[PDB]
């Protein structure tokens, strides 16, 4: 063949096989990171697992804070997540000192997306093998969620997955939207846990996950504590 | 200080300058040529600050002969004045403005015999008669005076006789012999140089 | 052999054939449809989406460059962004420039400058994109494709995409140039109808319409009420 | 094996397969056609764009006017074409901003032909895969009319044909052109004929042609495009010619 | 297959394997290890002595990379002393523009990025150095970060790199780092390295030794001989 | 295997790709120049007409300044390139030091342009032989040929394209003192060599004569069916 | 096969050998062999020359870099010329600006770094020569090797070139005497350490012997043909 | 048992295994396709000789120069591509000029051999200027000129490589004339010697019958400058001998 291995040549069918590898990238972590809407929180779930007990369980994260009020969950390789984070931090700021106020969500998304499309467009450089999921509150528009892949696609969502889990996720999900009633804060991450917990297998403790929310009314991203984790997770259990 | 002087006429085109290149008072240079052939029948006379008027007299004759060369025809006296203004004006702007003052005199087959005239700013402007220097002031009047669009070449040269004379009897300046061409048809024709003694 | 995978590389009987493979990509792209009206023009395009998790508001496959031109694509989704916001500022140069908004053609020219400009490139890919460009200027409608080669036409109506070929005879059936836009939106719907392999509705599809008034994306309502017929 | 790649690399045998290659793109296009005359100078093409559903809103797909004095037509790659008339007309206007005279038509042709010839020797970039016919008025050589490959070498032709069946319009063309004879009639009529003898389509449609002129009037050169109506009289006209020569048979 | 020729380049299954071979780099060097403890970070190195005609002192693996802070690596040294000149250049930009000494995380996020940036590219190849990194301030406290050739960064209680690194990994797994103090830690990374230390395969090797912590007030520096020879003769004495 | 870039050398240490340029000169049409006492005769073949183009746009001798011309073999396209360098350069070097380009030297500058191309690659070699012809200073008859490789000989008489090594041949026979004793001798003997490989002689030869201090001149059809008349005749 | 992975230094192999550094390192053992060696107030080289032909003189082995610094070459003279060039400015540009001597160590650090950068990049190949590298400075004597890897060692003794192996043998069993040796005896230890690497046939003489000395008293000097002739004489025989 | 994948030698900037840069090597294997060239080392000066290898009677013999002038004190033989000659010798010119400007002073035979071997060494491509040829110079040169040190004569090659020799021979029959050189060679022998016996080698080796067109001869002595023979005293010492 050959039409694999360089980014820029298009196949006889015209597919650019290399980012449908960095798709493939992604789930070769082993990780699942999970994404749901609220009428007035947005929360993000990713699995958590320390492979060696020596490890400090604090610095391992995938839950970054782009800036005060945007909160990222990154799912791939851990380098290219790094610098991916970095590159929206910067992209945050500049937007803030260029244009006098915090960029949204969404035009964090799509920088970060178009940077992504010059990636698999010029030839030396790879496309990064990872995925972003942005979650915020804008005024005008509520919560918002929103993912960024490998290829340049950044369209937002009502809930969403990443990682190798993702279809069961999805599907998981999808039907919970469908039986539409609403999500509080609680029942939000409820269904988040639940999701994740669904399709892994796993029946959680507190240390194997780490969410972070953003709500209406505390609009700054926070990464809940080991005790707020297992509170929810017992609420779960107990009904 | 140095003096250019043009008579266009109905089939030729007259031209002269003074033979003098000086130091601060000590005339250097008695048979100093200041006309310099772009091509067989168009001229350009360049008076100016030194150093600056050869060297854009030379850089003109160089890409009009390399016009000639690659094309195999002379180009039009028109356009060479216009392509030496673009040249000089381009430069104005520049840091190395060269001081100079032109006087473009051609014959045309088509268009016929024509004088052009430039300033230091690279304005242009086709003229009957024209001139450059201290010496211009003085003798533009006797070619106003004497003028006409139908004078014959010995009238032209007759006529040039007196605006030189009339700067040997006024000007400051000592221009003791000057130069004369013709351009026509035939093309560029050398002159006996009026000389005063 | 090796005239497949160079983009500066002339294949023998003298083709470029990874921009043909760019145009492979184009005709895997979804369906659109583009029908030039006497009194405007109607872009439209199917807005599948993998699932209802998705929010529609989010992004649209329909965009402005000016106020009197809008867009549409069928290929790759980053390619088509990357030249819409290209479009955007070229337009605005213009604007700058001369203090009219720019002609249709002269768009469409302009962005099929930068398309060529990517093709000649070792370095870089074409763009993986092929866009329907639509205008009102002068008092008369425009309708304009640019494909990944650079090059550009003019269609009174067209389809790209999946099925392009059968939805252009169909059009070419159905096309009369007397056509007012209140008949071409519903021939366009029409047209996509042919292609969609489903249930058509008012998210599953995104149509934009120009006129004297100008390019505008008309919405889910709306195009629920062209749909009832 | 393969001498074939990099535009930049002689095969043995001393042969640059590339641009050799693109000139076999050029065969693939539309025909266009430039006969010279006494009083003026053509250009004729056939508009291979024959959709139904296709807008003639331009001036002309194929013919382009460059300056004042000269016009183009080209046959190849549409893109390649769009820059080099860009950069022909971007020529045209140096020249005239330069010397404030119209550029000739020859100095033109040499330009663009530097500019291809340069895209064959450097590495990265391909040959333009174009060839393209030049009309014009010059007061140096009157009207001519001038020939471009993708190779960058240039000639100048009484009367030539490029793109699809070629050949059979030049060999047309031989016999029927009579050297110091045309007028621009008998040159739009000798169009005609070559154009039915190499377009496959059995009558030309008058749509699926366009034809361009290039004459002096007043002093001032004028390109102009030959109306639908005018380019239906001359295919009435070489129709009825041709049927009474067959009828006299 | 010529998915693993270059790093631009990814595996059909989502690998990028050029990275891999280069952390396959690391495991041909020779042990290192470096805990953290309340008091401070201690790190040790196995040096093969290649030949006696090697002056002692020499190959050194443990760099001082700013006043505060120590580095330990493994893999190809030159890789790993032009990382070092990068860190040096990093915590002296750091120190000059934000007037202070670098935050430990913040300078091995730095040097991850930079180390980063070469698996993208094709022109250039991953770094084949891993190393650890280690400080102690009495803001920060005692911290150990390691950095693969990928470019991941994480913070270690205990780490261990190079060839021996499961069998120091159990070992260091064994000792309870987080109670105890610097001055027995020196003994049983002695010990934990004579351990691993393969007699047969490696003829012999100099322990190579440094900490940071409040003992030094902050500053990376190497073992007084004293406190080398006695816990090198306590970790002969355990070896048995 | 070595033959792909011009930078590999080869085992023997051949470069292959300037050799390959060598090569494409041989196709390209026949030049023969000769270097007569008070005359240099630049002689070149001309393919054919085609009864539909204009003989003026193609010429094949050329003059890059008064006193030097060039005739070429090889690509057309190239040489046109080759004769605005050297004739930029012959201007330029009037302008720098007042004085007119020698012979030596506007070859020695193309033969410089034809190296810069050969030595680095993501450049082909000028495929181009040039035939200079010019008087100097002194008046000595000048006759200098160049290829694609970039090296430089003087010539007393050559030809360069295909059937080179026939003509050439015929020119090591035929050229002695007494025939560049006249300058009719001259042209009539390039023209003889040029008839030793054409299909036609007046039709298929373009000819032009350099005198001591006169510009160049392109022998008239006429004056060229003159010549081989006489030519013929004498035979 | 394995063919691949050996064409240029970015190429990682799958075992973590960078094949064109080790191909560089082979040409070290092209060269003919030298010797260095130090005593507490002195360092040596001393070199085995080789010439073209009979009529063709020897080739130069050592090299002067200052006052302080000299070096031994052993591998491509090219490499050589260009690393002595870049290690004669870095010495003229410590003496001025900081008027002091460079540190041989700071010296041989940035050879390292200047010698790393073309194993890493795709382009120019690494620099295939070894150089030993002998100075005094205010620490004492030093003797470094550096190896067209861009690691570099500190040594009591080295010998690098070809058959050096047999040096090193008799360097590292009579090394002991070395450190309190006088110069004439450190010279004539390190001569017979080259004769070994001789072939058997061969003998040390005048003209393929080059030594270089420098001390605490003593700049760097390299005793030429004429001047080994005192060093060479007290040598005995081959054993 | 034949072992001939090489796959090494294309493209510099490739260690092959053992080490040993194939490109360059091959670079050494082309001067042997250029005419032999020979050099003599004596008290009384250094001789040049070269065979032209006149393809054609028509070519101007004058015009081929395989021996030319750097300075007075130095000249140059070469034998290889004429052209990267061409260049290595303008080095040479331009660096001796340059010693003369800044130090009012001439240039030793080492020093100008060195110049040009730098520029040589340049095809490694350490330098990022764009205009240094990848390819290494495919030419020999022999540099012979007297200096403060007397008659010196310095051998340069394709790698740069440069060295003193009493007694030198390049192209394509420098096996074999070297031998020739290493029997007849002596120390003592005078100019005068020296020229007849490599003149003898070149007509030895030489395929063509010698004579004054188809050799070029040079010498320089301490008082004399850079000397070539010219047509009547190459024929009095062809005639000799």
């Amino acid at each position: 063949a050959g039409f694999d291995r360089h980014i820029t040549i298009f196949s006889p069918e015209g597919r650019l096989y290399q980012v449908e590898y960095a798709f493939k990238a992604i789930n070769q972590g082993g990780l699942t990171s999970v994404a749901v809407r609220g009428k007035d929180c947005a929360v993000i779930v990713t699995q958590k697992k320390v492979p060696d007990k020596l490890l400090d369980s604090s610095t391992v994260t995938h839950l970054f804070k782009i800036t005060e009020n945007i909160g990222c969950v990154m799912t791939g390789m851990t380098a290219d997540s790094r610098s991916q984070v970095q590159r929206a931090r910067y992209e945050a700021a500049n937007w803030k000192y260029k244009y006098g106020y915090e960029i949204p969500v969404d035009m964090l998304c799509k920088r970060i997306a178009d940077i992504s499309q010059v990636y698999t467009q010029n030839a030396e450089m790879r496309p990064l093998g990872c995925c972003m999921i942005l979650i915020g509150i804008d005024e005008e528009q509520g919560p918002q969620v929103y993912k960024c892949d490998p290829a340049g696609y950044y369209c937002g969502f009502k809930a969403t997955a990443a990682g190798v889990k993702q279809t069961e996720s999805t599907s998981f999900l999808e039907k919970k939207v469908k039986k539409k009633f609403d999500w509080t804060f609680e029942q939000t991450v409820e269904t988040a846990i639940t999701c994740l917990s669904t399709v892994l297998s796993i029946d959680f403790k507190p240390s194997e996950i780490e969410v972070g929310v953003v709500t209406v009314e505390n609009p700054k991203f926070r990464i809940l504590t080991e005790a707020e984790i297992d509170a929810h997770l017992v609420a779960l259990a107990e009904r | 200080m140095e003096y250019l002087i043009g008579i266009q006429g109905p089939d030729y085109v007259l031209v002269a300058s003074d033979r003098v290149a000086a130091s601060n008072i000590v005339q250097m240079k008695d048979d100093h040529d200041k006309m310099f052939k772009m091509s067989e029948k168009i001229l350009l006379l360049c008076v100016g600050e030194a150093g600056d008027t050869v060297q854009f007299a030379e850089y003109i004759q160089k890409n009009v002969q390399l016009y000639k060369m690659r094309n195999g025809y002379e180009l039009s006296p028109t356009a060479a004045a216009n392509f030496t203004r673009r040249n000089l004006a381009d430069c104005l702007r520049s840091r190395t403005p060269y001081h100079v003052n032109l006087l473009l005199a051609g014959y045309d087959e088509h268009e016929g015999p024509a004088l052009y005239y430039m300033d230091y700013l690279a304005a242009l402007a086709k003229a009957p008669f024209a001139a450059h220097g201290y010496g211009a002031f003085l003798t533009l009047s006797i070619l106003d005076r004497y003028y006409t669009p139908t004078i014959s070449r010995e009238r032209a040269v007759e006529l040039l006789r007196k605006c030189l004379e009339e700067l040997q009897k006024r000007f400051i300046l000592n221009l003791p012999t000057f130069s004369v061409r013709i351009i026509d048809k035939n093309g560029i024709h050398d002159l006996d140089n009026i000389s005063f003694p | 052999r090796g005239y497949s995978f160079s983009l500066t590389t002339f294949s023998p009987s003298g083709k470029l054939v990874q921009i043909e493979y760019a145009l492979a990509a184009v005709a895997g792209g979804a369906p659109s449809v583009g029908i030039k009206a006497a009194n405007g023009v109607v872009l439209a395009t199917e807005k599948k989406q993998k699932s209802i998790l998705y929010d529609e508001r989010s992004v649209h496959k329909v965009e402005p460059i000016t106020k009197h031109i809008g867009l549409v694509y069928s290929g790759m989704g980053p390619d088509y962004r990357v030249l819409v916001h290209r479009a955007r500022k070229l337009a605005q140069q213009y604007y700058l420039v001369y203090q009219e908004p720019i002609p249709t053609a002269q768009l469409v020219q302009r962005v099929a400058s930068v398309m060529q400009e990517y093709t000649q490139s070792g370095g870089v890919r074409p763009f993986g994109v092929s866009l329907l460009i639509c205008g009102w200027n002068e008092g008369r409608p425009y309708l304009f494709q640019s494909d990944p080669s650079g090059a550009y036409f003019a269609w009174k109506a067209t389809a790209m995409g999946k099925n392009y070929v059968n939805g252009k005879t169909f059009l070419e059936k159905r096309y009369n140039e007397d056509l007012e836009l209140e008949d071409a939106i519903h021939t366009a719907i029409l047209t996509l109808k042919e292609s969609f392999e489903g249930q058509m509705t008012e998210d599953n599809i995104e149509v934009g319409i120009c006129n004297e008034a100008g390019f505008r994306r008309l919405t889910p309502t709306e195009v629920k009420d062209y749909l009832a017929a | 094996r393969r001498y074939d790649s990099r535009t930049t690399i002689f095969s043995p045998e001393g042969r640059l397969y590339q641009v050799e290659y693109a000139m076999e793109a050029i065969g693939h296009a539309g025909t266009c056609l430039g006969i010279l005359a006494n009083d003026g100078v053509l250009l004729a093409a056939e508009r291979r764009n024959i959709h139904k559903l296709l807008d003639e809103v331009f001036f002309s797909e194929k013919i382009y006017k460059l300056n004042e004095d000269m016009a183009c037509s080209v046959a190849g790659i549409t893109s390649d074409a769009n820059v080099l008339t860009n950069e022909l007309r971007l020529i045209a206007q140096r020249y005239l901003l330069q010397y404030q005279e119209p550029i000739p038509c020859e100095q033109l042709v040499t330009a663009l032909c530097d500019i291809k010839q340069a895209y064959t020797q450097f590495g990265g970039k391909r040959p333009f895969g174009v060839s393209l016919l030049y009309i014009g008025w010059d007061k140096h050589y009157g009207f001519q009319l001038y020939q471009s490959d993708p190779s960058g070498n240039y000639g100048g032709w009484k009367a030539t044909c490029i793109g699809n069946n070629s050949a059979a319009a030049v060999s047309m063309l031989k016999q029927d052109y009579k050297e110091g004879e045309m007028t621009l009639k008998s040159a739009l009529a000798l169009a005609i004929k070559v154009l039915n003898k190499t377009m496959d389509v059995s009558k030309l449609s008058a749509e699926k042609v366009e034809i361009a002129t290039l004459t002096r009037e007043n002093g001032k050169t004028v390109i102009r495009v030959l109306k639908q109506k005018e380019v239906e009289q001359l295919i009435k006209k070489h129709e009825e010619e041709e049927a009474k020569a067959e009828r006299e048979k | 297959t010529g998915y693993d020729l270059s790093a631009s380049t990814f595996s059909p299954d989502g690998r990028v394997f050029q990275v891999e071979y280069a952390m396959k780099a690391v495991e041909n060097s020779s042990t290192a290890i470096g805990i953290r403890c309340k008091d401070g970070v201690v790190f040790g190195v196995e040096k093969l002595v290649l030949s006696k005609l090697y002056e002692e002192g020499s190959n050194k693996r443990l760099f001082n990379v700013d006043r505060h802070v120590g580095m330990a690596v493994a893999g190809l040294l030159a890789d790993a002393r032009s990382l070092a000149d990068i860190a040096r250049e990093e915590a002296s930009n750091f120190r000059s523009n934000f007037g202070y000494n670098i935050p430990l995380k913040h300078l091995a996020d730095r040097v991850a990025m930079y180390v980063h940036a070469y698996t993208l590219y094709s022109a250039v190849r991953p770094f084949g150095c891993s190393f650890m990194l280690g400080s102690y301030s009495v803001n920060d406290g005692a911290q150990l970060y390691m950095i693969d050739p990928s470019g991941v960064s994480y913070g270690y209680w205990g780490c261990a790199i190079g060839k021996a690194r499961q069998a120091a990994k159990t070992e260091i797994e064994k000792l309870q780092m987080k109670e105890m103090t610097c001055r027995d830690i020196v003994k049983e990374v002695a010990k934990i390295i004579y351990i691993v230390h393969d007699e047969v395969k490696d003829k012999a090797f100099e322990l190579e030794l440094s900490w940071v912590g409040e003992l030094t007030n902050g500053r990376h520096e190497i073992v007084p001989k004293d406190i080398r020879e006695e816990a090198e003769k306590y970790a002969k004495e355990s070896l048995k | 295997s070595y033959d792909r870039a011009i930078t590999v050398f080869s085992p023997d240490g051949h470069l292959f790709q300037v050799e390959y340029a060598q090569e494409a000169v041989k196709k390209g049409s026949t030049a023969v120049g000769v270097r007569g006492r008070d005359i240099v005769v630049l002689g070149v073949e001309k393919k054919s007409v085609a009864k539909l183009q204009d003989e003026r746009t193609v010429r094949k001798i050329c003059a890059l300044d008064d006193n030097v011309c060039m005739a070429f073999a090889g690509l057309t396209a190239d040489a046109r390139i080759v004769i605005n360098r050297a004739r930029v350069e012959c201007q330029s070097h009037r302008l720098t030091v007042e004085d007119p380009v020698t012979v030596e030297y506007i070859t020695r500058y193309i033969a410089s342009l034809k190296q810069r191309y050969t030595q680095s690659n993501g450049r082909r070699p000028f495929g181009i032989s040039a035939l200079i012809v010019g008087f100097d200073f002194d008046g000595t008859p000048r006759l200098y040929q160049t290829d694609p490789s970039g090296t430089y000989h003087a010539w007393k008489a050559n030809a360069i394209g295909r059937g080179a090594k026939s003509v050439r041949e015929f020119l090591e026979k035929n050229y002695t003192d007494e025939a560049i004793e006249t300058d009719d001798l001259t042209i009539k003997l390039v023209i003889k060599a040029l008839l030793e490989v054409v299909q036609s002689g007046g039709k298929n030869i373009e000819l032009a004569v350099m005198r001591r201090d006169q510009s160049l001149k392109i022998l008239n059809p006429e004056e060229i069916e003159k010549y081989v008349a006489e030519i013929e005749k004498e035979k | 096969f394995r063919n691949q992975y050996d064409n240029d230094v970015t190429v990682w192999s799958p075992q973590g050998r960078i094949h064109q550094i080790e191909y560089a390192m082979e040409a070290v053992k092209q060269g003919s062999a030298t010797v260095g060696l130090k005593s507490k107030t002195h360092a040596v080289l001393v070199a085995l020359k080789r010439a073209q032909s009979e009529l063709a003189a020897h080739q130069k082995k050592i090299l002067h870099v200052d006052n302080h610094i000299g070096i031994s070459i052993a591998g491509l003279t090219a490499d050589a010329r260009l690393l002595c060039n870049f290690m004669r400015q870095e010495c003229l540009d410590s003496r001025f600006v900081f008027d002091r001597p460079l540190p041989v160590s700071r010296l041989v650090s940035l050879i390292g770094s200047k010698t790393q950068i073309p194993t890493q990049r795709y382009g120019r190949r690494p620099y295939g020569v070894g150089l030993l590298i002998a100075g005094y400075d205010d620490m004492g004597p030093h003797i470094f090797q550096t190896c067209p890897s861009a690691n570099y060692f500190d040594c009591r003794a080295m010998s690098i070139g070809a058959r050096s192996q047999s040096a090193r043998t008799y360097l590292e069993r009579h090394m002991s005497e070395f450190m309190e040796c006088n110069l004439n005896e450190l010279v004539k230890h390190g001569l017979r350490a080259l004769r070994e690497t001789l072939p058997a046939e061969q003998d040390l003489t005048t003209k393929n012997v080059s030594i270089g000395i420098v001390g605490k008293d003593l700049e760097f000097t390299i005793y030429d043909d004429d001047d080994v002739s005192p060093f060479l004489e007290g040598l005995e025989e081959r054993p | 048992m034949f072992l001939t994948r090489s796959e090494y030698d294309r493209g510099v900037n490739t260690f092959s295994p053992e080490g040993r840069l194939f490109q360059v090597e091959y670079a050494i294997e082309a001067i042997k396709l250029g005419s032999t060239a020979i050099g003599i080392q004596t008290s009384e000066g250094v001789c040049l000789a070269v065979e032209k290898r006149i393809t054609s009677p028509l070519m101007e013999p004058s015009s081929i120069e395989k021996i030319v002038e750097i300075d007075a004190h130095i000249g140059c033989a070469m034998s290889g591509l004429i052209a990267d000659a061409k260049t290595l010798i303008d080095k040479a010119r331009v660096e001796t000029q340059n010693h003369w400007f800044t130090y009012n002073e001439t240039m030793t035979v080492e020093s100008v051999t060195q110049a040009v071997s730098n520029l040589a060494l340049q095809f490694g491509e350490e330098d990022a200027d764009p205009g240094a040829m990848s390819r290494p110079f495919g030419v020999a040169l022999l540099f012979g000129g007297v200096d403060e040190k007397g008659p010196q004569l310095f051998h340069m090659d394709p790698s740069g490589t440069f060295v003193q020799c009493d007694a030198r021979a390049i192209g394509s029959a420098s096996e074999g004339a070297q031998s020739s050189l290493q029997e007849v060679y002596h120390k003592s022998m005078t100019l005068k010697e020296a020229i007849k016996s490599s003149l003898i080698i070149l007509k030895q080796v030489m395929e063509e019958k010698l004579n004054a067109t188809n050799i070029e001869l040079a010498t320089v002595q301490p008082g004399q400058n850079f000397h070539m023979f010219t047509k009547e005293e190459l024929e009095e010492v062809i005639k000799d001998i």
